[PDB]
């Protein structure tokens, strides 16, 4: 279609096509949800497994004691973004000894990812980021698309078949501020479980939880740590 | 078309740059905006599509604060818009560091327009897909308002609109009698014009981001207090 | 031709008859100049009826005060200032046509040729040509 | 192929890119007239202002490059402003490197050299804006020059640029062939009547902006509404 | 790529298109006489709006090096500026040789930045160089891609073929005095369409005393009695 | 099929380089013949338009060093820069070692630069092939031929011109090593140049020849001027007349 070949070129109908293709990178990825509360931010990621022998890969990456991210999509240029965010947060610690506020970090990520969308020979960072952080204004959940247009969200999910999780979160987002930690984690687990087909179900080995709170630094819970949250699942596949 | 609208460095057979002619289409497709120079200040206003209720209170706001007294209301591709806002902030900071005091709005608009023209001149880089208004007020220079197209140049505007429905907004803007109306009623009227522009006829519910600058704020471009301007939104609804 | 911007119908109504009284015998030219400024304001406001009334009043003042020479350069200035409004000048020639035919006099031949020179600058088929035909017949 | 797509020599032995840029100057819907006189040089261009929401105070196409040189721009406004900024930088740099003020011919030569560099290479593109610059020069009288997107800097006495530039140049050729020098009333009136005959609107004294540089009075006077109105009244008399 | 390029099997297609472009339409004849060299060209300005004392076709690169050119004048300006810088650099390095004709060959050789580093798009101007600081005159031509040719009489215009034919038939010869400028003007006359005048024709002469661009007075004087 | 210079072929050939080297055969004509106590170069002057002055004093033959000289046969634009680089390399070696550069080392450096030009980057191959004649302390008189492919060869009687095949065949037919001397080398060079140039009775102006000889502890590279060249032509003409009439 000629106009869809390169990122720099502009389509006659309006927006360019390469970035629109870039948003399909996050679409073709394992689902992940992230929701806010009054005091906590929780990420529920689907650890997609290659085979039963191999592990379920790694999601919900660690950035700092108060910030944790969940990737979705092209994993190659995603550890790069994780390194960039870690470096910026550590630079903030080194310069003025305070946790880098999540909004400023997300703005930095957007500015950094905007340049490849305009420089020839540089592909956009086709990675969807679900950043969970606890700045001084309570928990925060941010979604970063490869279009470098971030969003703030009470509860957002990205990945394959994530629309069902989005609908469930929207229908249940009213009762999100006033929820206990376990209650919110179970809300997220129900949201993620509704994404996969009925054959699949939540297991301790294929799920990951990232929780950050006022007194709780960011922690990545898995199978043994997930089991207390996985109890009381109310399984309706 | 065909081989001429591929890079900005390729001139058309008639002598046109089709890359910018297509970048303007993104601004034409994105949501609209409005900025009115009141008698003693400039009042902004932008409607923003809440594409999903999953989002929190108004985020990725089309309004930005590029300097202490200067604000930017942008429309189009929002990521490059934020990058250009960062560029404008850096330019204002550099000017304040070098020449002191506060950057005049005309010079800031000229410099950012020259930077945008530099980005649309070459071939490797692509023209910015955003159009924005720069509004500021000072006691010495009164109130100014400059609007920059994705490839054009800053122009002095008593009242301007950009985005999805430019002509529809501009008709009622020219209907409104500026240059003698205080910024309060101008806030009310920009909210009224935005609600006159279609919001839910074919889209979702829209939020009203309105900005302020003027002697009533002694410069210091800030977002209008939304709690007390909800009643202005109510008057606009009526 | 062009859309009206600012009407001065109230201004001309309240002032033109007062100006006529102030210059009943036409000894004052400041009255002529101030209506020239007023019709210039309406001309820049693109109003035709106000300009036409001003021109009709100006020539009517010259008729009653019988300044034949001052009429000649006055109508020359009016028709050559910026060409004004084609409706207004076409009107002004028409009442000039109606007036030159009632007073025999010696220099009406000069009045006839003066208006002929004002209309022969062009705009014959457009904006009244029967006046020029009548003037030429009047000269005959 | 790509002979007509990039700045490369055509098989027929031509350069099509600059040939397209020259027509790009015609694109935009504007015209300008430059007339050199016995002692002064005046430039006038129409001020096409759509709707009054614009600020007629700053919609101008004529600028002061230095204290004695003034330009008028024809073509795309962004490239016009960029070239005006470049010309101002060149004038300032010349005054810094060389004590005396930059001659208008030398400034035109430098701008044309920059434009020739632009039409050289292939990474960049020529700027679609034609600049006519005037200024008083000692031992030379008034001086008028034109720099084009190609790099050919020339033009004198009477020179015009814009959409209907050919008709204006023809009328000015007729006027200059009529052997009579124009004083500082006849030069302005000649320019005004040229631009009026090109575009017959009778030129209400608000839609044109004239720049004047005389010998007894230096500097680029951007004549106000009163001056242009007085000149128009004197001409239409 | 970023140099002189586009050379297929056995051809220099881009260079050939540059040579088609420099065919131009400005004859710019050059004659190497015994006493010196004459470079005469045609300034046929469009209409009378343009000026002839404002822009020049003949440029003195240094004290006794004069330069005339062909199509693509804007390229020629940059080329002559580069030539002036190169000659000045040579004179600064080898201080005070009064280098013109022991430099004319050298400056023609250093016209390798002229084309051997083309700059993506090669230059579209062919230039004739004259110098006489050796006790003997010199006439050299540099084309959009080649190098020095060391001409004795040539033309580089639209009718350069018939101009060169006229030059050889009129016997450019070797005993001709400095006033072979008459023959140069006659050669221009063949490739000229109009009544050539002092401002219409620009000519520079380079003799053993130096180089000088003839003012319109002498150009008209020579054009008289032709 | 051709593309950016640094490519291959489906078979595995450098068809751009091969095309350039074949194009070298087109246009230009130089030949070098090596003999004892003297090695010479013969060049064909392509354009003999009467409107030149011949002040450069050499077009094909270039003096590149005190002990060597070359002759290009490609496009002049690359030929000039290649000769400049070759002189620079020779003089750099002279500065570094305080000794004239051996001919083989100089030719290897030049062919290395040409191989680099055809190896990496989006740069055109140097479309020029040149001969070299020279003398050194180790191998004495030497002759080398380098092609744009960067693969030089140590020759003793070769041609690089348009009718290079015909010229080398004529050389092979009438070449005798050992017995060859400077005068016999001159005779053979003039004869083969007359063979490869269709117009018989070649003028001294259309042929430029240079001979390198070893004087007393010093290398002299003399280009044969017009009078000596035409005297050689006259001697060759006498030989041809005697040979033809004696049958």
């Amino acid at each position: 279609n000629q106009y869809d070949n390169d990122v720099t070129v502009w389509s006659p109908q309006g927006r360019i096509h390469q970035i629109e293709y870039a948003m399909e990178a996050v679409k073709q990825g394992s689902a992940t949800v992230g929701l806010k509360s009054k005091t906590h931010a929780v990420l529920v990621a689907l650890k997609r497994a290659q085979s039963e022998l191999a592990a379920h890969q790694k999601k919900i990456l660690h950035v700092d004691n108060h910030i944790g991210i969940s990737i979705a999509g092209l994993t190659a240029d995603a550890r790069l973004l994780c390194n960039f965010m870690r470096q910026e947060c550590l630079d903030s610690r080194f310069v003025f000894d305070r946790p880098l506020p999540v909004s400023r970090l997300v703005s930095l990520i957007g500015s950094k990812t905007q340049i490849p969308t305009q420089r020839y020979g540089r592909r956009p960072y086709g990675v969807g980021l679900l950043i969970a952080g606890y700045d001084d204004m309570g928990p925060h959940i941010f979604q970063t698309c490869p279009s470098a247009n971030y969003f703030d969200c009470r509860a957002m999910s990205i990945g394959a078949r994530s629309q069902s999780a989005r609908t469930y979160l929207e229908r249940h987002m009213s009762e999100f501020m006033e929820c206990n930690l376990n209650e919110l984690v179970k809300h997220g687990l129900r949201a993620l479980r509704e994404t996969l087909p009925a054959e699949q179900d939540l297991t301790t080995k294929n799920v990951s939880i990232g929780i950050v709170g006022k007194d709780l630094e960011f922690t990545i819970y898995d199978d043994d740590d997930v089991s207390p949250f996985l109890e009381g699942l109310e399984e309706r596949p | 078309g065909t081989g001429y609208d591929l890079s900005a460095s390729t001139f058309s057979p008639d002598g046109r740059v089709f890359q910018v002619e297509y970048a303007m289409k993104a601004v034409e497709n994105s949501s609209t905006a409005i900025g009115i120079r009141c008698k003693d200040g400039v009042v902004f206003g932008v409607e923003k599509l809440v594409l999903s209720k999953l989002y929190e209170e108004g985020s990725n706001k089309r309004l930005f604060n590029v300097d202490r007294h200067v604000g930017m209301a942008v429309a189009g591709l929002l990521a490059d818009a934020r990058s250009l806002a960062d560029i404008a902030r850096e330019e204002a900071s550099n000017f304040r560091s070098n020449f002191g005091y506060n950057i005049p709005l005309k010079h800031l608009a000229d410099r950012v327009a020259m930077y945008v023209h530099a980005y649309t001149l070459y071939s490797a880089v692509r023209p910015f897909g955003c159009s924005f208004m720069l509004g500021s007020y000072s006691v010495n220079d009164g109130a100014q308002l400059y609007m920059i197209d994705p490839s054009g140049v800053s122009y002095g505007y008593w009242g301007c609109a950009i985005g999805k429905a430019r002509q529809a907004a501009k008709t009622e803007i020219e209907k409104l009698q500026m240059k003698e109306m205080t910024c309060r009623d101008i806030v009310k009227e920009v909210a009224k014009i935005i609600y006159i522009v279609h919001d839910e006829v074919k889209d979702k519910a829209f939020e009203l981001e309105l900005s302020w600058v003027g002697e009533l704020t002694n410069g210091r471009h800030e977002i209008v207090p939304k709690d007390i301007r909800e009643e202005a939104e109510k008057y606009a609804k009526e | 031709i062009v859309k009206m911007e600012v009407d001065y119908s109230a201004t001309v109504d309240q002032r033109l008859p007062e100006c006529a009284k102030l210059a009943k015998e036409g000894r004052l030219q400041e009255v002529i100049e101030t209506l020239l400024s007023l019709e210039k304001q309406t001309r820049t406001a693109s109003d035709m009826v106000s300009t036409s009334r001003i021109l009709v009043a100006v020539v009517k003042m010259c008729y009653e005060a019988k300044e034949w020479d001052l009429l000649n350069e006055n109508i020359m200035l009016l028709s050559k200032r910026r060409s004004q409004l084609k409706q207004a000048v076409a009107k002004m020639v028409q009442q000039c046509c109606t007036y030159v035919e009632e007073i025999t006099d010696l220099p009406i031949k000069l009045r006839l040729i003066d208006t002929l020179r004002m209309v022969t600058e062009g705009k014959i088929y457009v904006e009244i040509e029967r006046a020029r035909l009548t003037k030429t017949l009047a000269t005959i | 192929g790509f002979d007509r797509h990039i700045t490369i020599f055509s098989p027929e032995g031509r350069l099509y890119q600059v040939e397209y840029a020259f027509k790009a100057i015609n694109q935009g819907g504007l015209t300008s007239v430059a007339v050199r006189g016995k002692d002064c040089a005046v430039i006038v261009t129409q001020k096409k202002v759509p709707d009054k929401l614009l600020d007629s105070s700053t919609v101008t196409h004529l600028f002061k490059i230095t204290e004695n040189i003034g330009c008028v721009m024809t073509g795309m406004t962004a490239d016009s402003r960029s070239q005006v900024q470049r010309a101002r930088y060149e004038a300032a740099n010349w005054k810094y490197k060389y004590g005396y003020e930059i001659p208008v011919d030398m400034l035109c030569k430098r701008i044309a050299d920059i434009s020739q560099v632009y039409t050289q290479n292939a990474e960049m593109r020529p700027l679609g804006c034609c600049m006519i610059l005037i200024g008083i020069d000692e031992e030379q009288g008034p001086q008028v020059y034109k720099c084009d997107p190609a790099g050919y800097y020339c033009g004198f006495k009477a020179t015009a640029a814009g959409v209907k530039q050919t008709e204006s140049t023809s009328f000015l050729e007729k006027k200059v062939k009529k052997k009579f020098d124009w004083t500082f009333e006849q030069t302005v009136e000649t320019a005004i009547t040229c631009l009026s005959t090109v575009l017959s609107i009778d030129f209400k004294p608000s839609e044109i902006e004239v720049g004047v540089v005389t010998v007894e009075n230096p500097k680029f006077r951007i004549l106000t509404e009163a001056e242009i109105d007085a000149h128009l009244v004197a001409l239409a008399e | 790529f970023s140099l002189t390029t586009f050379s297929p099997s056995g051809k220099l297609v881009q260079i050939e298109y540059a040579l088609a472009a420099v065919a131009g339409g400005a004859p710019s004849v050059g004659i190497k006489a015994a006493n010196g060299v004459v470079l005469a060209t045609e300034k046929k300005q469009k209409s009378i709006l343009y000026d002839e004392r404002s822009v020049h076709k003949v440029e003195p690169i240094t004290k006794h090096i004069g330069l005339v050119y062909s199509g693509m004048g804007p390229d020629y300006r940059v080329l002559v500026h580069r030539a002036r810088k190169l000659a000045q650099q040579y004179y600064l390095v080898y201080q005070e040789p009064i280098p013109t004709a022991q430099l004319v060959q050298r400056v023609a050789s250093v016209m390798q930045e002229y084309t051997q580093s083309g700059g993506v798009r090669p230059f579209g101007v062919s230039l004739l160089i004259c110098g006489w600081n050796e006790g003997r005159p010199y006439l050299f031509q540099s084309d959009p891609s080649g190098a020095y040719f060391a001409w004795k009489a040539t033309a580089m215009g639209k009718n350069y073929v018939n101009g060169k034919t006229f030059l050889e038939k009129r016997y450019n010869e070797d005993l001709e005095l400095e006033d072979a400028i008459h023959t140069a003007i006659l050669t221009l006359k063949e490739s000229f369409e109009g009544q050539m005048t002092e401002d219409n024709i620009e000519v520079g002469i380079c003799n053993e005393a130096g180089f000088r661009r003839l003012t319109p007075t002498e150009v008209k004087d020579y054009l008289a009695a032709i | 099929y051709d593309s950016r210079t640094t490519i291959f072929s489906p078979e595995g050939r450098l068809y751009q380089v091969e095309y350039a080297m074949e194009a070298i055969g087109h246009a230009g004509t130089c030949l070098g013949i090596l003999a004892n106590d003297g090695v010479l170069l013969a060049a064909e002057r392509r354009n003999i338009h009467k409107l030149l002055d011949e002040v450069f004093f050499s077009e094909k033959i270039y003096k590149l060093n005190e002990d060597m000289a070359c002759s290009v046969a490609g496009i002049t634009s690359d030929a000039n820069v290649l000769t400049n680089e070759l002189r620079l390399i020779a003089q750099r070696y002279l500065l570094q070692y305080q000794e004239p550069i051996p001919c083989e080392q100089l030719v290897t450096a030049l062919c290395d630069i040409k191989q680099a030009y055809t190896q990496f980057g989006g740069k055109r191959p140097f479309g020029v092939s040149l001969l070299y004649i020279g003398w050194d302390k180790h191998y004495g008189f030497q002759l080398y031929q380098s092609d744009p492919s960067g693969n030089y060869g140590g020759w003793k009687a070769t041609c690089i011109g348009n009718n290079s095949a015909a010229a080398v065949s004529m050389l092979k037919q009438d070449y005798k090593e050992g017995e060859m001397t400077l005068k016999s080398a001159l005779a053979l060079a003039i004869k083969v140049l007359n063979k490869t140039m269709d117009v018989s009775k070649l003028s001294a102006e259309k042929v430029e020849i240079a001979t390198l000889t070893r004087e007393n502890g010093k290398t002299v590279i003399r280009v044969l001027k017009q009078k000596e060249v035409e005297q050689l032509i006259k001697k060759h003409e006498e030989e041809e007349a005697k040979a033809e009439r004696e049958k």
